[PDB]
DNA sequence: CGTGTCAGAGTGTCACGGATGC
DNA sequence: GCATCCGTGAGTCGAGG
RNA sequence: CUCGA
């Protein structure tokens, strides 16, 4: 940059792929990838087909891959996300709440950052923060060592509400809790008839 | 609300869909009031 | 500052890295802050200087 | 000229590779999270770029200056709004989930309620159902139904009364 | 509020497949 | 062209902490 | 955590 600045652009972080993306032909790309497809060698052909398989659905959708890059993130309505008081006067919040501040905390430090024109050493290290923020937020574990909270426990994040046996799907929607119901132990007796 | 609609349709969502969806930016990191348990302005359970 | 859905770059495969044509490890350079990537070159004006 | 504000930005640059993982390490005992560390460290160093006394003389050590900023936030981070919230997280267990009572009680109710209003005149169970209702004034109801002030009253003041007729008359306890 | 030695985490699963990587 | 490594999965229900 | 089929 201090000598051939004036010639290309480069950036880094996450803003430069949103850059990537908006400069890219799908329509070439697609036709590339079917060119390499339709004659080629198996083993640096099967690498081209799963390509395709990703390039060809953002064609034909009409939905642009720049969605993969996030300018705003959703916040779930706080009922999902419950503070509930404690009987011994504190308080017990859901760990998507310990998520959802701690992407505000490094957002906000960002904005003083830029404001105050602070080194590129500094803005370039919290921009890093703020993607694992986000990135805990919505996966937290996925990439590296998870966010612990108090007790070493990984925080559970909003990707955690729909896997396995404790997911959303599997707990609440495969099987439920049932009014007009009960159980107790069970006596054999011969004199009931078989119905 | 009748129970008989086709399809579920899933896609991406847009920076500017959530925008769409949000009701005001989540701005102070803050939460509730530890007395008046009454939420805090621009804050995570915002009124 | 703009921020990547991690579903689409840790998640296997690397979604973004099958749309870029770029590696993993150097998808994860980049996204985290430890190498530049190449947005654009003025590949005339090098040729005519 | 613009070399001189590349070398600020080159010298902020130098600090970081000396201290800035040595004082993650000191922030990551004195809090116990990662992620709480590293948010102590960008903190620590925005207010070394902030003082250039600290900067100024290399001759005094830089490091503990940077550990005693790192100690009093995370002093003033372990005040009241940590005092509060820190303790709990809903995921974890050990901690009980919300419940909401059922309906009975109040579908019930209602269903009364329903039933001795449909025993009222037409003027009396529209006078009820915008009092209580629809929680309006007693001029609001006044201005809607094209009524007196004092008609109002009379009317809720003896349908209230009627109602109490046929909820006794059925035995709703008092 | 101001800040000028340094003090520093958990560890006994595994089968299996396929993208990831020297 | 291949050994490596990452990420996925691993019974259901109930009682007390 | 501890137990019941």
């Amino acid at each position: 940059v201090d000598r051939y600045g004036e010639y290309f652009t480069g950036a880094m972080g996450a803003e430069s792929i949103q850059k990537l993306i908006e400069n890219f032909d799908i329509d070439a790309e697609a036709e590339s990838l079917r060119d390499v497809i339709r004659n080629g060698k198996g083993q640096k052909k099967l690498r081209a087909l799963k390509r395709l398989k990703v390039v060809a659905a953002f064609q034909q959708s009409g939905n642009s891959p720049m969605g993969m890059v996030l300018d705003a993130v959703p916040v779930i309505p706080p009922e999902l996300r419950p503070m509930v008081q404690l009987d011994g006067g504190r308080f017990a919040t859901s760990d998507l709440n310990d998520l959802y501040r701690r992407v505000i905390n490094r957002n906000n430090r960002l904005k003083r950052l830029i404001d105050l024109g602070a080194p590129e050493i500094i803005v370039n290290n919290e921009k890093r923060m703020l993607q694992e923020s986000v990135d805990a937020l919505f996966d937290n574990g996925r990439r590296g060592r998870p966010v612990t909270g108090p007790g070493n426990r990984p925080l559970k994040s909003l990707s955690d509400l729909l896997k396995g046996k404790q997911g959303r799907f599997r707990q609440n929607l495969l099987g439920k809790r049932v009014d007009y119901s009960g159980r107790s132990v069970i006596v054999v007796g011969p004199q009931l008839k078989l119905h | 609300d009748v129970n008989f609609f086709d399809e579920l349709r899933i896609g991406l969502a847009t920076a500017e869909d959530i925008r769409q969806w949000s009701y005001g930016e989540v701005k102070k990191p803050e939460t509730i009031n530890y007395r008046t348990l009454k939420p805090e302005k621009d804050g995570l359970f915002c009124e | 500052a703009p921020v990547t859905h991690i579903w689409y770059f840790k998640g296997v495969p690397s979604r973004l890295g099958y749309l870029l044509d770029l590696a993993p490890k150097d998808l994860e350079k980049i996204i985290y802050f430890a190498a530049y990537v190449i947005t654009s070159v003025d590949e005339e004006m090098r040729h005519n200087e | 000229v613009s070399g001189a504000a590349a070398a600020e930005a080159a010298l902020m640059r130098a600090l970081y590779d000396e201290h800035a993982a040595v004082l993650w390490r000191y922030a990551l005992r004195l809090t116990g999270d990662a992620a709480q560390a590293e948010d102590v460290v960008q903190e620590t160093l925005l207010r070394a770029w902030q003082h250039p006394e600290v900067i100024g003389d290399t001759a005094r050590p830089a490091r503990a200056w940077l550990f005693t900023v790192a100690r009093n936030m995370i002093i003033d981070e372990r005040r009241s709004a940590r005092f509060r919230n820190v303790v709990g997280s809903t995921d974890q267990s050990g901690t009980p989930e919300q419940s909401t009572p059922d309906e009975v009680n109040a579908a019930l109710d209602r269903l009364l309620i329903a039933d001795a209003l449909a025993q009222l005149s037409a003027e009396h169970r529209a006078v009820i159902q915008r009092s209580y209702y629809r929680g309006w004034s007693t001029a609001q109801i006044a201005t809607d139904l094209g009524i007196a002030e004092g008609t109002v009253k009379s009317r809720l003041h003896y349908a209230v009364r009627a109602l109490r007729l046929t909820l006794q008359e059925l035995g709703v306890t008092r």
